RNA sequence: GGUUGAAACACGACCUGAGAAA
Protein backbone atom coordinates (compact mmCIF):
# COMPACT_ATOMS: atom_id res chain seq x y z
CA UNK A 1 0.00 0.00 0.00
CA UNK A 2 1.33 3.43 -0.99
CA UNK A 3 2.21 5.28 2.20
CA UNK A 4 4.47 8.07 3.45
CA UNK A 5 5.83 8.06 7.01
CA UNK A 6 7.28 11.26 8.46
CA UNK A 7 9.70 11.25 11.38
CA UNK A 8 12.25 13.44 13.11
CA UNK A 9 9.82 15.93 14.62
CA UNK A 10 9.87 17.11 18.20
CA UNK A 11 10.66 20.06 20.43
CA UNK A 12 13.60 22.23 19.34
CA UNK A 13 15.05 25.56 20.45
CA UNK A 14 14.57 28.64 18.24
CA UNK A 15 17.57 29.02 15.96
CA UNK A 16 18.32 25.29 16.18
CA UNK A 17 18.30 22.66 13.46
CA UNK A 18 16.09 19.66 12.75
CA UNK A 19 16.15 17.08 9.95
CA UNK A 20 12.81 15.56 8.98
CA UNK A 21 12.59 12.23 7.15
CA UNK A 22 9.86 10.88 4.85
CA UNK A 23 10.08 7.11 4.34
CA UNK A 24 8.06 5.94 1.34
CA UNK A 25 6.62 2.46 0.81
CA UNK A 26 4.65 0.91 -2.02
CA UNK A 27 6.35 3.16 -4.60
CA UNK A 28 9.72 4.62 -5.55
CA UNK A 29 10.24 8.34 -4.97
CA UNK A 30 12.63 8.58 -7.94
CA UNK A 31 9.65 8.68 -10.34
CA UNK A 32 7.63 11.32 -8.45
CA UNK A 33 7.93 14.84 -7.13
CA UNK A 34 8.00 14.96 -3.33
CA UNK A 35 6.61 18.00 -1.52
CA UNK A 36 6.71 19.20 2.08
CA UNK A 37 3.54 20.90 3.35
CA UNK A 38 3.14 22.17 6.91
CA UNK A 39 0.14 23.22 8.97
CA UNK A 40 0.50 25.36 12.07
CA UNK A 41 -1.83 24.33 14.93
CA UNK A 42 -5.30 25.55 13.99
CA UNK A 43 -4.36 27.08 10.62
CA UNK A 44 -4.29 26.00 6.98
CA UNK A 45 -1.78 24.19 4.82
CA UNK A 46 1.32 26.07 3.67
CA UNK A 47 3.55 24.71 0.93
CA UNK A 48 7.18 24.55 2.07
CA UNK A 49 9.42 22.79 -0.44
CA UNK A 50 9.49 20.32 -3.31
CA UNK A 51 12.05 18.32 -5.29
CA UNK A 52 11.72 17.20 -8.91
CA UNK A 53 12.07 13.49 -9.75
CA UNK A 54 14.71 13.29 -12.49
CA UNK A 55 16.59 16.60 -12.34
CA UNK A 56 16.71 16.91 -8.56
CA UNK A 57 15.60 20.54 -8.87
CA UNK A 58 14.36 22.04 -5.60
CA UNK A 59 11.83 24.79 -4.90
CA UNK A 60 11.11 26.60 -1.64
CA UNK A 61 8.53 28.95 -0.18
CA UNK A 62 9.73 32.50 0.40
CA UNK A 63 9.46 32.09 4.18
CA UNK A 64 11.88 29.12 4.22
CA UNK A 65 14.28 29.83 1.35
CA UNK A 66 17.92 29.58 2.45
CA UNK A 67 17.00 28.13 5.85
CA UNK A 68 15.42 24.90 4.57
CA UNK A 69 16.91 22.26 2.28
CA UNK A 70 14.86 19.46 0.71
CA UNK A 71 16.57 16.37 -0.69
CA UNK A 72 15.83 12.80 -1.72
CA UNK A 73 17.80 9.57 -1.31
CA UNK A 74 16.49 7.18 -3.96
CA UNK A 75 18.63 4.34 -2.57
CA UNK A 76 16.82 4.79 0.76
CA UNK A 77 13.46 5.67 -0.88
CA UNK A 78 13.31 8.56 1.58
CA UNK A 79 12.96 12.33 1.25
CA UNK A 80 14.38 14.81 3.75
CA UNK A 81 13.72 18.34 4.97
CA UNK A 82 16.75 19.91 6.63
CA UNK A 83 15.43 22.80 8.73
CA UNK A 84 17.87 25.38 10.09
CA UNK A 85 17.49 28.76 11.81
CA UNK A 86 14.13 27.59 13.12
CA UNK A 87 11.69 30.23 14.36
CA UNK A 88 8.44 30.01 16.31
CA UNK A 89 6.68 30.55 12.97
CA UNK A 90 8.00 27.13 11.89
CA UNK A 91 5.97 25.36 14.60
CA UNK A 92 3.60 23.17 12.57
CA UNK A 93 2.66 19.64 11.62
CA UNK A 94 4.88 18.79 8.65
CA UNK A 95 3.45 16.55 5.93
CA UNK A 96 5.38 15.06 3.04
CA UNK A 97 3.20 14.58 -0.02
CA UNK A 98 3.70 12.65 -3.24
CA UNK A 99 2.76 14.56 -6.37
CA UNK A 100 0.71 12.07 -8.35
CA UNK A 101 1.45 10.84 -11.83
CA UNK A 102 0.76 13.48 -14.47
CA UNK A 103 -1.51 11.40 -16.71
CA UNK A 104 -3.48 10.03 -13.75
CA UNK A 105 -3.79 13.03 -11.42
CA UNK A 106 -2.13 16.06 -13.05
CA UNK A 107 -0.20 17.93 -10.36
CA UNK A 108 -2.42 17.04 -7.40
CA UNK A 109 -0.88 15.57 -4.25
CA UNK A 110 -2.48 12.12 -4.29
CA UNK A 111 -0.73 10.69 -1.21
CA UNK A 112 0.02 12.38 2.12
CA UNK A 113 1.77 11.16 5.23
CA UNK A 114 0.38 11.24 8.74
CA UNK A 115 2.56 14.28 9.45
CA UNK A 116 5.10 14.96 12.18
CA UNK A 117 4.79 17.66 14.83
CA UNK A 118 7.59 20.23 15.07
CA UNK A 119 7.48 22.61 18.04
CA UNK A 120 10.01 25.47 18.09
CA UNK A 121 10.22 26.96 21.63
CA UNK A 122 12.80 27.71 24.33
CA UNK A 123 10.28 26.44 26.93
CA UNK A 124 11.45 23.38 28.85
CA UNK A 125 9.54 20.12 28.75
CA UNK A 126 7.16 19.71 31.69
CA UNK A 127 4.91 16.84 32.71
CA UNK A 128 1.28 17.58 33.53
CA UNK A 129 -0.36 17.59 36.93
CA UNK A 130 -3.67 15.69 36.80
CA UNK A 131 -6.48 16.78 39.11
CA UNK A 132 -9.93 15.15 39.32
CA UNK A 133 -13.20 16.87 38.41
CA UNK A 134 -15.34 15.05 40.96
CA UNK A 135 -19.01 14.54 40.03
CA UNK A 136 -21.45 16.56 42.11
CA UNK A 137 -24.49 14.28 41.80
CA UNK A 138 -25.12 11.04 43.70
CA UNK A 139 -25.37 7.39 42.70
CA UNK A 140 -29.18 7.64 43.07
CA UNK A 141 -29.94 11.09 41.59
CA UNK A 142 -31.55 9.25 38.66
CA UNK A 143 -29.91 11.55 36.10
CA UNK A 144 -26.66 11.66 34.15
CA UNK A 145 -23.48 12.59 36.02
CA UNK A 146 -20.46 14.47 34.69
CA UNK A 147 -16.89 13.83 35.82
CA UNK A 148 -13.47 14.47 34.39
CA UNK A 149 -9.77 15.13 34.84
CA UNK A 150 -7.87 18.42 34.70
CA UNK A 151 -4.61 18.01 32.77
CA UNK A 152 -2.75 21.15 33.82
CA UNK A 153 0.68 22.74 33.29
CA UNK A 154 2.47 20.71 30.65
CA UNK A 155 4.64 21.47 27.63
CA UNK A 156 4.72 20.74 24.75
CA UNK A 157 1.73 19.36 22.88
CA UNK A 158 0.34 16.76 22.58
CA UNK A 159 -1.15 14.89 25.54
CA UNK A 160 -3.49 11.91 25.32
CA UNK A 161 -6.35 11.17 27.72
CA UNK A 162 -8.27 7.90 27.82
CA UNK A 163 -10.84 6.66 30.33
CA UNK A 164 -10.74 3.21 31.94
CA UNK A 165 -7.85 2.27 29.62
CA UNK A 166 -9.80 3.10 26.46
CA UNK A 167 -12.76 0.94 27.50
CA UNK A 168 -14.92 4.04 28.08
CA UNK A 169 -15.39 5.95 24.82
CA UNK A 170 -19.08 6.96 24.75
CA UNK A 171 -19.84 10.43 26.09
CA UNK A 172 -16.18 11.42 26.55
CA UNK A 173 -15.13 14.95 25.58
CA UNK A 174 -11.41 15.79 25.56
CA UNK A 175 -11.11 19.53 25.03
CA UNK A 176 -8.32 21.06 22.93
CA UNK A 177 -5.32 22.30 24.88
CA UNK A 178 -5.30 26.01 25.72
CA UNK A 179 -2.03 27.89 26.23
CA UNK A 180 -2.08 29.61 29.61
CA UNK A 181 -0.37 32.92 30.39
CA UNK A 182 2.47 30.98 32.06
CA UNK A 183 3.32 29.34 28.72
CA UNK A 184 2.15 25.86 29.77
CA UNK A 185 -0.72 23.97 28.19
CA UNK A 186 -3.85 22.84 30.00
CA UNK A 187 -7.00 20.93 29.08
CA UNK A 188 -9.91 19.07 30.63
CA UNK A 189 -11.33 15.70 29.61
CA UNK A 190 -14.89 15.06 30.77
CA UNK A 191 -17.39 12.25 30.32
CA UNK A 192 -21.12 11.89 31.00
CA UNK A 193 -22.19 8.62 32.63
CA UNK A 194 -25.39 7.38 34.26
CA UNK A 195 -25.60 8.32 37.93
CA UNK A 196 -26.61 4.70 38.63
CA UNK A 197 -23.15 3.60 37.42
CA UNK A 198 -21.42 5.18 40.44
CA UNK A 199 -20.12 2.35 42.61
CA UNK A 200 -20.70 -0.39 40.06
CA UNK A 201 -18.35 1.35 37.59
CA UNK A 202 -14.89 2.73 38.40
CA UNK A 203 -13.57 5.70 36.41
CA UNK A 204 -9.82 6.04 35.76
CA UNK A 205 -8.48 8.78 33.49
CA UNK A 206 -5.23 7.76 31.77
CA UNK A 207 -3.02 10.75 30.91
CA UNK A 208 0.02 10.12 28.70
CA UNK A 209 2.41 12.99 27.87
CA UNK A 210 5.08 11.26 25.80
CA UNK A 211 7.44 14.28 25.30
CA UNK A 212 8.05 14.38 29.07
CA UNK A 213 7.73 10.57 29.52
CA UNK A 214 4.90 11.02 32.04
CA UNK A 215 2.09 8.50 32.51
CA UNK A 216 -0.45 9.38 35.21
CA UNK A 217 -3.64 7.51 36.14
CA UNK A 218 -5.93 9.51 38.43
CA UNK A 219 -9.00 7.98 40.07
CA UNK A 220 -12.06 10.24 39.86
CA UNK A 221 -14.46 9.33 42.68
CA UNK A 222 -17.48 11.03 44.26
CA UNK A 223 -16.20 13.54 46.78
CA UNK A 224 -16.44 12.46 50.43
CA UNK A 225 -19.08 14.93 51.54
CA UNK B 1 4.99 38.49 -6.90
CA UNK B 2 3.77 34.95 -6.27
CA UNK B 3 0.20 33.74 -6.79
CA UNK B 4 -2.49 34.15 -4.13
CA UNK B 5 -5.53 31.89 -3.70
CA UNK B 6 -8.46 33.66 -2.03
CA UNK B 7 -10.85 31.00 -0.72
CA UNK B 8 -14.39 31.94 0.25
CA UNK B 9 -16.21 31.44 2.52
CA UNK B 10 -13.89 30.67 5.44
CA UNK B 11 -16.61 28.44 6.91
CA UNK B 12 -20.22 27.44 6.36
CA UNK B 13 -22.82 25.35 8.20
CA UNK B 14 -25.00 23.18 5.96
CA UNK B 15 -27.37 20.25 6.35
CA UNK B 16 -27.17 16.77 4.85
CA UNK B 17 -28.25 16.86 1.21
CA UNK B 18 -27.49 20.55 0.73
CA UNK B 19 -25.66 21.85 -2.34
CA UNK B 20 -22.54 23.69 -1.17
CA UNK B 21 -20.13 25.67 -3.36
CA UNK B 22 -16.60 26.69 -2.34
CA UNK B 23 -14.81 29.23 -4.54
CA UNK B 24 -11.15 30.13 -5.03
CA UNK B 25 -9.94 33.15 -7.02
CA UNK B 26 -6.33 33.18 -8.21
CA UNK B 27 -4.63 36.58 -8.15
CA UNK B 28 -3.29 35.85 -11.65
CA UNK B 29 -3.38 33.21 -14.36
CA UNK B 30 -2.84 29.66 -13.09
CA UNK B 31 -4.30 27.92 -16.19
CA UNK B 32 -6.18 24.85 -14.85
CA UNK B 33 -3.45 23.64 -12.46
CA UNK B 34 -5.76 23.85 -9.44
CA UNK B 35 -6.39 21.02 -6.98
CA UNK B 36 -8.94 20.62 -4.19
CA UNK B 37 -8.31 18.72 -0.95
CA UNK B 38 -10.39 17.42 1.95
CA UNK B 39 -8.91 17.23 5.45
CA UNK B 40 -10.57 15.67 8.48
CA UNK B 41 -9.53 17.06 11.89
CA UNK B 42 -6.33 15.38 13.04
CA UNK B 43 -5.92 13.57 9.70
CA UNK B 44 -3.98 14.18 6.48
CA UNK B 45 -5.59 15.92 3.49
CA UNK B 46 -7.06 13.79 0.70
CA UNK B 47 -7.04 14.64 -3.00
CA UNK B 48 -10.51 15.30 -4.42
CA UNK B 49 -10.15 17.27 -7.67
CA UNK B 50 -7.08 17.76 -9.86
CA UNK B 51 -6.62 19.94 -12.94
CA UNK B 52 -9.45 22.25 -11.80
CA UNK B 53 -12.24 19.94 -12.99
CA UNK B 54 -10.98 16.33 -13.06
CA UNK B 55 -12.20 13.91 -10.39
CA UNK B 56 -9.46 11.96 -8.63
CA UNK B 57 -9.82 8.18 -8.65
CA UNK B 58 -12.00 6.83 -5.85
CA UNK B 59 -13.63 10.18 -5.01
CA UNK B 60 -17.45 10.02 -5.27
CA UNK B 61 -19.03 11.87 -8.18
CA UNK B 62 -20.87 14.31 -5.89
CA UNK B 63 -17.62 16.31 -5.75
CA UNK B 64 -16.93 18.45 -8.81
CA UNK B 65 -14.63 21.30 -9.78
CA UNK B 66 -14.96 23.97 -12.44
CA UNK B 67 -12.85 26.77 -13.89
CA UNK B 68 -14.02 30.21 -15.04
CA UNK B 69 -10.90 32.14 -16.03
CA UNK B 70 -9.18 32.65 -12.68
CA UNK B 71 -12.26 31.58 -10.68
CA UNK B 72 -12.32 28.00 -9.40
CA UNK B 73 -15.27 26.35 -7.65
CA UNK B 74 -15.61 23.18 -5.59
CA UNK B 75 -19.16 21.82 -5.55
CA UNK B 76 -20.72 19.05 -3.46
CA UNK B 77 -24.02 18.22 -5.16
CA UNK B 78 -25.68 16.50 -2.18
CA UNK B 79 -23.96 16.88 1.18
CA UNK B 80 -23.24 13.60 2.98
CA UNK B 81 -22.55 13.11 6.71
CA UNK B 82 -18.94 12.15 5.87
CA UNK B 83 -18.31 15.25 3.71
CA UNK B 84 -17.99 17.57 6.74
CA UNK B 85 -14.35 18.67 7.02
CA UNK B 86 -12.08 21.50 5.90
CA UNK B 87 -11.56 21.95 2.16
CA UNK B 88 -8.48 23.54 0.57
CA UNK B 89 -7.72 24.71 -2.95
CA UNK B 90 -4.17 24.72 -4.31
CA UNK B 91 -2.57 26.04 -7.48
CA UNK B 92 0.40 24.21 -8.98
CA UNK B 93 0.88 26.36 -12.08
CA UNK B 94 4.18 27.81 -10.87
CA UNK B 95 6.42 27.75 -7.83
CA UNK B 96 5.94 28.58 -5.02
CA UNK B 97 2.69 26.62 -4.72
CA UNK B 98 0.04 28.22 -2.53
CA UNK B 99 -3.04 26.90 -0.76
CA UNK B 100 -6.28 28.69 -0.05
CA UNK B 101 -7.01 29.65 3.53
CA UNK B 102 -9.47 26.76 3.73
CA UNK B 103 -13.21 26.31 4.25
CA UNK B 104 -14.52 24.35 7.23
CA UNK B 105 -17.86 22.69 6.43
CA UNK B 106 -19.84 21.87 9.56
CA UNK B 107 -23.19 20.10 9.85
CA UNK B 108 -26.16 22.33 10.64
CA UNK B 109 -28.62 20.77 13.10
CA UNK B 110 -31.45 21.89 15.35
CA UNK B 111 -30.73 24.13 18.33
CA UNK B 112 -29.74 22.21 21.46
CA UNK B 113 -29.44 23.69 24.95
CA UNK B 114 -26.24 23.08 26.94
CA UNK B 115 -26.20 20.91 30.04
CA UNK B 116 -24.20 22.98 32.54
CA UNK B 117 -21.94 21.49 35.21
CA UNK B 118 -19.71 23.15 37.81
CA UNK B 119 -16.70 21.46 39.41
CA UNK B 120 -14.95 22.74 42.55
CA UNK B 121 -11.15 22.43 42.64
CA UNK B 122 -9.96 19.18 44.18
CA UNK B 123 -8.22 19.18 47.56
CA UNK B 124 -4.94 18.22 45.87
CA UNK B 125 -4.68 21.39 43.76
CA UNK B 126 -4.90 24.01 46.54
CA UNK B 127 -2.05 22.13 48.22
CA UNK B 128 -0.08 23.14 45.11
CA UNK B 129 -1.11 26.78 45.63
CA UNK B 130 -3.43 27.18 42.62
CA UNK B 131 -7.21 26.82 42.27
CA UNK B 132 -8.92 25.97 38.98
CA UNK B 133 -12.72 26.17 38.78
CA UNK B 134 -14.09 24.40 35.70
CA UNK B 135 -17.52 25.00 34.13
CA UNK B 136 -18.74 22.47 31.57
CA UNK B 137 -21.23 23.12 28.76
CA UNK B 138 -22.09 19.71 27.33
CA UNK B 139 -23.70 18.93 23.97
CA UNK B 140 -25.16 22.20 22.65
CA UNK B 141 -25.78 23.85 19.29
CA UNK B 142 -24.95 26.35 17.87
CA UNK B 143 -21.38 26.80 19.10
CA UNK B 144 -21.80 30.45 20.16
CA UNK B 145 -22.39 30.84 23.89
CA UNK B 146 -21.78 33.28 26.74
CA UNK B 147 -19.98 32.01 29.85
CA UNK B 148 -19.53 34.43 32.75
CA UNK B 149 -17.80 33.85 36.09
CA UNK B 150 -19.24 35.56 39.17
CA UNK B 151 -17.71 35.26 42.65
CA UNK B 152 -19.78 36.81 45.46
CA UNK B 153 -21.79 38.52 42.67
CA UNK B 154 -18.55 40.11 41.35
CA UNK B 155 -17.89 39.64 37.64
CA UNK B 156 -14.54 38.14 36.64
CA UNK B 157 -12.54 39.08 33.56
CA UNK B 158 -9.09 38.19 32.24
CA UNK B 159 -8.48 35.15 34.47
CA UNK B 160 -10.50 32.46 32.67
CA UNK B 161 -9.89 30.46 29.49
CA UNK B 162 -12.39 28.86 27.13
CA UNK B 163 -12.04 25.71 25.03
CA UNK B 164 -14.57 24.25 22.58
CA UNK B 165 -14.55 20.80 21.01
CA UNK B 166 -14.99 20.03 17.34
CA UNK B 167 -18.49 19.14 16.22
CA UNK B 168 -19.35 15.73 17.63
CA UNK B 169 -19.56 12.86 15.15
CA UNK B 170 -22.81 11.47 16.63
CA UNK B 171 -25.18 14.27 17.71
CA UNK B 172 -23.34 17.09 15.85
CA UNK B 173 -23.18 19.15 19.06
CA UNK B 174 -20.41 21.20 20.65
CA UNK B 175 -18.98 21.10 24.16
CA UNK B 176 -17.35 24.00 25.99
CA UNK B 177 -15.13 24.16 29.07
CA UNK B 178 -14.41 27.40 30.93
CA UNK B 179 -11.64 27.24 33.54
CA UNK B 180 -11.33 30.01 36.13
CA UNK B 181 -7.77 30.01 37.48
CA UNK B 182 -6.96 31.67 40.80
CA UNK B 183 -4.21 31.46 43.38
CA UNK B 184 -4.92 29.84 46.74
CA UNK B 185 -4.61 33.24 48.43
CA UNK B 186 -7.17 34.71 46.01
CA UNK B 187 -9.40 31.62 46.07
CA UNK B 188 -9.89 31.64 49.86
CA UNK B 189 -10.76 35.35 50.03
CA UNK B 190 -14.15 34.59 48.43
CA UNK B 191 -17.14 32.37 49.17
CA UNK B 192 -19.60 31.91 46.28
CA UNK B 193 -18.31 30.63 42.92
CA UNK B 194 -20.97 30.82 40.20
CA UNK B 195 -20.92 29.97 36.49
CA UNK B 196 -23.53 31.85 34.45
CA UNK B 197 -24.30 30.45 30.99
CA UNK B 198 -26.31 32.19 28.27
CA UNK B 199 -27.31 30.34 25.10
CA UNK B 200 -30.02 30.86 22.49
CA UNK B 201 -31.36 27.38 23.25
CA UNK B 202 -32.10 28.59 26.79
CA UNK B 203 -35.05 30.80 27.71
CA UNK B 204 -32.89 32.53 30.34
CA UNK B 205 -29.31 32.30 31.67
CA UNK B 206 -28.58 29.20 33.75
CA UNK B 207 -26.34 29.45 36.83
CA UNK B 208 -24.40 26.59 38.43
CA UNK B 209 -22.66 27.68 41.63
CA UNK B 210 -20.91 26.36 44.73
CA UNK B 211 -19.14 27.50 47.90
CA UNK B 212 -15.71 26.59 49.26
CA UNK B 213 -16.19 23.55 51.46
CA UNK B 214 -19.93 23.22 50.81
CA UNK B 215 -19.64 19.51 49.90
C1' G C 1 5.39 26.80 -25.62
C1' G C 2 2.16 22.45 -25.87
C1' U C 3 1.86 17.09 -25.33
C1' U C 4 4.12 12.99 -23.39
C1' G C 5 8.15 9.27 -21.43
C1' A C 6 6.61 7.17 -13.73
C1' A C 7 9.25 13.56 -15.98
C1' A C 8 6.08 21.61 -14.18
C1' C C 9 12.68 22.75 -14.55
C1' A C 10 16.82 19.82 -16.74
C1' C C 11 16.83 15.38 -20.30
C1' G C 12 14.40 12.07 -24.57
C1' A C 13 10.52 11.83 -28.06
C1' C C 14 6.42 14.12 -30.58
C1' C C 15 3.34 18.63 -32.07
C1' U C 16 2.92 23.79 -33.49
C1' G C 17 6.09 27.34 -35.42
C1' A C 18 11.06 31.12 -39.28
C1' G C 19 12.99 29.51 -34.73
C1' A C 20 11.01 25.87 -28.76
C1' A C 21 11.68 30.68 -28.86
C1' A C 22 18.61 32.87 -25.26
Amino acid sequence: EVQLVESGGGLVQPGGSLRLSCAASGFYISYSSIHWVRQAPGKGLEWVASISPYSGSTYYADSVKGRFTISADTSKNTAYLQMNSLRAEDTAVYYCARQGYRRRSGRGFDYWGQGTLVTVSSASTKGPSVFPLAPSSKSTSGGTAALGCLVKDYFPEPVTVSWNSGALTSGVHTFPAVLQSSGLYSLSSVVTVPSSSLGTQTYICNVNHKPSNTKVDKKVEPKSC
Amino acid sequence: SDIQMTQSPSSLSASVGDRVTITCRASQSVSSAVAWYQQKPGKAPKLLIYSASSLYSGVPSRFSGSRSGTDFTLTISSLQPEDFATYYCQQSYSFPSTFGQGTKVEIKRTVAAPSVFIFPPSDEQLKSGTASVVCLLNNFYPREAKVQWKVDNALQSGNSQESVTEQDSKDSTYSLSSTLTLSKADYEKHKVYACEVTHQGLSSPVTKSFNRGEC
